[PDB]
């Protein structure tokens, strides 16, 4: 799957749930990096630690990642730029 | 099956008359797919359920995006997925919390959405179908033409409406309601990444209904427990 670079970034076996598309004024803001075009946000949830785990990949034929986001049971995000 | 009143609650036959073709060109285009030999996910029956529920009564729409790209998940509406689905799409949860924040209400018991179609709530992707587990991956093949149409055809109606558009991708359909008496509210997209970022608190729920009020007309019960 997809999954499995969040399985590589992370360890961690989870589902993506949902790939919201957003546009890079959108994502921008909150990452602080402007991307090329458009991105998809592949959500999964991990059930364990109550964390929001999410994917960035550029939009459908391709879904080269970009960056991955750790939300906590707070908000805040640890981001790493892939 | 073919013909638009065959397929859709007709009123619906009326609103899509102009995309029969395009409609029925998807169709084919399913059907070809299956014919490949790869599926897709949204399941034949529900495909075209948004468009079941009368189409006089809708009175609040949810623009959504494609369906969840993951099995037994879409379910032929916005967000919504199937009951059994345990834990629930992000998305879906921040509404919820959202949904709970701005009414009274305690948490849903599932993602099941169904009432709120049903009580004039239309809840139409932009994308009704697409490949399991490849998201968006049919985008541009069509169907826009068709939810496009869709959304044009309750804008002309006497029937006030309330669109709420959930991200940049959904705004793009605000020139497409001329806010006569129609009235769009926008917000980041209750995913995760960008909720905080003005979703939460913008209380869509109540005032959709306000502005429902305001017009003249009946709010929306949501209230799903």
């Amino acid at each position: 799957n997809l999954s499995d670079i969040i399985e590589k970034e992370t360890g961690k076996q989870l589902v993506i749930q949902e790939s919201i598309l957003m546009l890079p004024e959108e994502v921008e803001e909150v990452i602080g990096n402007k991307p090329e075009s458009d991105i998809l946000v592949h959500t999964a949830y991990d059930e364990s630690t109550d964390e929001n785990v999410m994917l960035l990949t550029s939009d459908a034929p391709e879904y080269k990642p970009w960056a991955l986001v750790i939300q906590d049971s707070n908000g805040e995000n640890k981001i790493k730029m892939l | 099956a073919r013909p638009l009143s065959e397929l859709v609650e007709r009123g619906w036959a009326a609103a899509l008359e102009p995309v029969a073709d395009q409609v029925a060109h998807m169709g084919q285009f399913l059907r070809a797919e299956i014919a490949a030999g790869r599926r897709y996910l949204p399941a034949g029956s529900n495909v075209l359920r948004a468009f079941t529920f009368p189409f006089d009564n809708v009175r609040v729409l949810i623009v959504g995006q494609d369906p969840y790209p993951t099995p037994g998940h879409a379910v032929g509406l916005s967000f919504s997925v199937a009951p059994d689905v345990r834990p629930w799409p992000r998305s879906l949860a921040n509404i919820f919390d959202e949904y709970t924040a701005d009414l009274g209400y305690p948490l849903p018991s599932n993602g099941d959405l169904t009432p709120w179609a049903q009580r004039g709530v239309l809840l139409l992707n932009r994308v009704l179908t697409v490949r399991p587990s490849n998201p968006a991956s049919h985008r541009g093949k069509g169907w826009e033409a068709v939810t496009e149409c869709a959304i044009r055809a309750l804008a002309a109606r006497a029937a006030p409406l309330v669109a709420i558009l959930w991200g940049r991708d959904a705004s793009t359909l605000k020139p497409m309601l001329a806010a006569g008496n129609c009235v769009a509210i926008e917000s980041p997209h209750p995913s995760p990444l960008s909720a905080s970022r003005g979703f939460f608190g913008s209380r869509p729920f109540s005032r959709a209904n306000e502005l429902l009020v305001g017009m003249g007309a009946e709010p929306i019960d949501w209230r799903l427990p």
